[PDB]
């Protein structure tokens, strides 16, 4: 369901 | 304004299926625009969904394996970097995980050697560089896509100078998702740029037909130096240098502190040391930028040579048995057209000034993991002789060679190009002569002759050109093509090979300078 | 604006890239190309953020820089400009800007309805959505020098902008710059060469489907707003090529297959109206013409009936045979010739370019009349093709009847098309059984692809050559483990390829090679 261009986050 | 509606993106790709168009006719000339392309994580494939609006141009058929859609590299139809996708009906997505979607327009390409400074710059960086500006809105917009396999390498401070968005690796992407699908992205990259092949089939050496010129490259080089945050405007007067590229590593000039004085004293001019491992990337471009002179060992260093200024000079040294004549590279990229640049090759002819290293690992030149006849055979061989790609060990058992420059072999060297001191526009194409006219001539007992009169090219009236010359070529209705003539101006009168009723095919184009030719005007057919 | 528009020109120069590396299949990209209507020039400004991609040279004549339409590079349709430095502008008009992003191209006849499709519309199509932004912005430029011909209409359907012809081009100034301009056309959706070196044929590498045919021709049908029951559509002509028994034809084919049969002309009704009742017909019989092209709208199933009048052998001239078959439109061909010298109506006396013979000698003329074929021929007005073409002809009804009878049992009214991937993990391994002899086993995976897959026919093809010979060997398989025994020697280096194949014809990619030793 992701329409990401998205950070991380450990 | 933030338009991220996954629902309709996905029915628009469970619908419509993937959309490709792509330039060329053949797979090495190949770029393809992609719309609703798809990458399985757990395949390792490309796929293409057909749906109700799926186009597929060029639609190649049992073709499309022979060998495969286009080049992902530049390094001409390796073997390696061929790129293709698998074929899928949208409705199978019925099956399959969930897709997750880039909105970023991307640029899928696969880099050659990205620990390779010369083929990060000629293989990736110009490549990339100009296929982003062949498509609106690439230049500016685009995420660089690797998928070559490699990590990040040693350069990849260079590959995020393109675009301001970071660009990722393969590996990055399963963390994306199991099933990537890309809304818009282009794949292939343009060989326009090449100047050079690397020996896969035939020996090394430039391209038959280079079709980059100096002004291309520079234009590039501006746009880096731009990035790299290094200025354009150059040392005073009085602080020119030459510059030699040293190395901490091997293939080492040994005799380096003897080689900067004597340059210095010989041309009257600062030396100064540059080195790719102990000077930031910005640093080699700024001292390299100003260089009136580049002397370094042949290696991947000089392909930094795009950034020097119009009028200096390179010299390239090559260590003991390795002829220069094969191994251009850097003699090609200096000697284009519109480069501005002078190209100067010094070889080691005295093996009393060579340093081997036959025990060495294989890739640094080491012979001792070889037969003792073979390693016989390169220790006596005078000269590297020609080969095929990338192992070679008698190549690289000279090529990592350390050198002791004869200063007096090269300051002669040198002096056959560079007159006195080192260092610091135009190259237009006539167009057809207007107006070709041709006047047969009646003369005493049925003699005959042709007289060819013209007008200047259009564009020859605002242009300013040191010599202007034009060709006139003859020929006899089905014989081979007569005599070729240059003259000075727009009117002749022939006299040879004339008389009676004869069809005269005429073709007459004008040149600048030597060299440029200009296109022929339509032939002109006079009867005698 | 327009002084920052002058500024980038006189300081910046043109700035040019290109697609491809031969003049056949390049298609440019411009910034700051300008245009001379004086000396009916293009003009490259050198300024210093000019680009040249490529830089040809003197190459740049040897023939031109690209094909301007899709006819092979014709020697009257090259591309080209001259260059210039950005500073010679201030001997120069004033500029006038095309703001629009242009793309400039040549149609090769725009009063043809085959040329019209083929050569221009569907290229235009498709070089438009090459680059990004211009299917909807883009506006046309025709530099070719007719007029909007017989079909200007189909040209405005493509794009939102009006086209400009060259003529238009002198009345906006002496000198025009576009800020964005492309130039050249895709050749990839083309089938068919006119026979300029060779006689008239399909090209050898056809590199467009029945599926992208047919999503052009919904856009068209779209744009047009034209998106018994079941009828047999007959495709009749009004000028020249006439069928003679067009009544006693429309009976007998809806007589013998029991289905409306209607007419249709070009010259009767609106293009939307031939579209709209060419998408629905069952069966498209037709004269051999340019109207035939609309074959390209017909539904998947449907038939085409093509008739050819008398000495014209249909194999010659497949143009419309061509589009018919290509793989994913889904459509029957028949062909039927008239072999009949009295069901022919002659027409000496017309004009040269209609098929008139009475300008050729008289030995000539009888020759052609005589002649029972059309002998080969090149482009473009050999007198005994264009003598036979421009024919009347009076269909023999049985003889058709039963050339479609061949092929049809009552017109019909789904997709298909995918090709397998690699075969994966495979394997091989031998053994030494017995009595001296050698046994060499092969497994491998199923391609990824068929998991998700329903294929009527699925089979393995096994290449099996002996280290250096001439030999491979077919092998078709239905399993995806097989051990071979004869023909096999011991102490022999095997090489092996896999590939997949689905009903037979849809081949798929070879995987790696296998090296085995017996
Ligand atoms: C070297 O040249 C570049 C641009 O040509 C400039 O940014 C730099 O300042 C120059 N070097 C020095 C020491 O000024
Ligand atoms: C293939 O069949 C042979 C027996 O002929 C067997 O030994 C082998 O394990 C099989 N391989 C696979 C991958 O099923």
């Amino acid at each position: 369901a992701g329409a990401g261009a998205a950070a991380a986050a450990a | 304004a933030l338009r991220i509606d996954y629902p309709a993106a996905l029915q628009i790709l469970m619908e419509g299926g993937t959309h490709m168009v792509c330039t060329g006719r053949t797979h090495t000339d190949r770029i393809c625009r992609f719309k609703w392309l798809c990458y399985s994580n757990e395949a390792e494939e490309f796929i293409f969904f057909h749906g109700n609006t799926s186009v597929m141009l060029p639609n190649l058929g049992s073709r499309r394996f022979q060998p495969a859609l286009l080049d992902l590299s530049t390094v001409e139809d390796h073997a390696t970097q061929y790129f293709n996708f698998v074929e899928l009906p949208a409705a199978a997505l019925r099956f399959m995980p969930k897709p997750v979607f880039v909105p970023d327009v991307a640029l899928i390409a696969n880099r050659f050697n990205p620990d390779n400074l010369m083929h990060v710059f000629h293989d990736d960086l110009l490549p990339l560089f100009y296929t982003l500006r062949q498509f609106p809105g690439l230049a500016h917009e685009a995420r660089l896509f690797f998928m070559e396999g490699w990590g990040e390498g040693a350069h990849f401070d260079l590959y995020k100078l393109l675009s301001p968005k970071q660009p990722l690796l393969r590996a990055q992407l399963k963390t994306l998702g199991r099933l990537l699908c890309f809304s818009h992205a282009f794949v292939g990259l343009s060989k326009i740029t090449t100047w050079y092949q690397y020996g896969f089939v035939q020996p090394q050496g430039p391209k038959a037909n280079i079709l980059v010129s100096g002004n291309e490259i520079r234009q590039f080089a501006r746009f880096m130096t731009e990035k790299l945050n290094v200025s354009a405007t150059g040392v005073p007067l009085g602080e020119e240098y030459i510059l030699v590229f040293s190395r901490t590593q091997n293939r080492l000039i040994l005799n380096e502190a003897e080689l900067l004085l004597a340059l210095a004293q010989e041309f009257q001019m600062k030396t100064v040391t540059v080195s790719l491992e102990d000077h930031t990337f910005a640093d080699v471009v700024r001292l390299v930028s100003n260089a009136s002179m580049l002397v370094s060992m042949h290696g991947a260093q000089l392909v930094t040579t795009l950034f020097l200024p119009r009028g200096a000079t390179v010299v390239e040294l090559f260590p003991y048995a390795v002829n220069p004549d094969h191994y251009t590279p850097y003699k090609t990229l200096a000697m284009l057209p519109g480069m501005d640049l002078q190209y100067v090759a010094w070889r080691n002819m005295m093996p009393e000034n060579t340093v081997t290293h036959p025990e060495r690992p294989w890739d640094q030149g080491g012979i001792t993991h070889l037969d003792r006849a073979e390693q016989a055979r390169i220790l006596a061989s005078r000269e590297v002789p020609r080969h095929l790609c990338c192992r070679n060990p008698e190549w690289l058992f000279r090529i990592y060679q350390d050198t002791k420059v004869d200063i007096p072999s090269l300051i002669q060297t040198i002096r056959r190009v560079v007159k006195g001191r080192p260092g610091p526009a135009a190259g237009l194409y006539p167009g057809k002569v207007r107006e070709a006219r041709c006047q047969a001539s009646v003369h005493g007992a049925s003699e005959a002759r042709l007289t060819v009169s013209w007008q200047i090219p259009w564009n020859l009236k605002y242009l300013k050109v040191a010599e202007v010359k034009y060709e006139v070529w003859l020929q006899e209705a089905g014989e081979a093509a007569y005599v070729p003539y240059i003259l000075a101006l727009q009117n002749h009168t022939f006299t040879e090979n004339i008389k009676p009723f004869t069809t005269y095919l005429v073709w007459v184009r004008c040149i600048f300078n030597k060299i440029l030719l200009g296109p022929f005007a339509d032939v002109l057919v006079c009867n005698t």
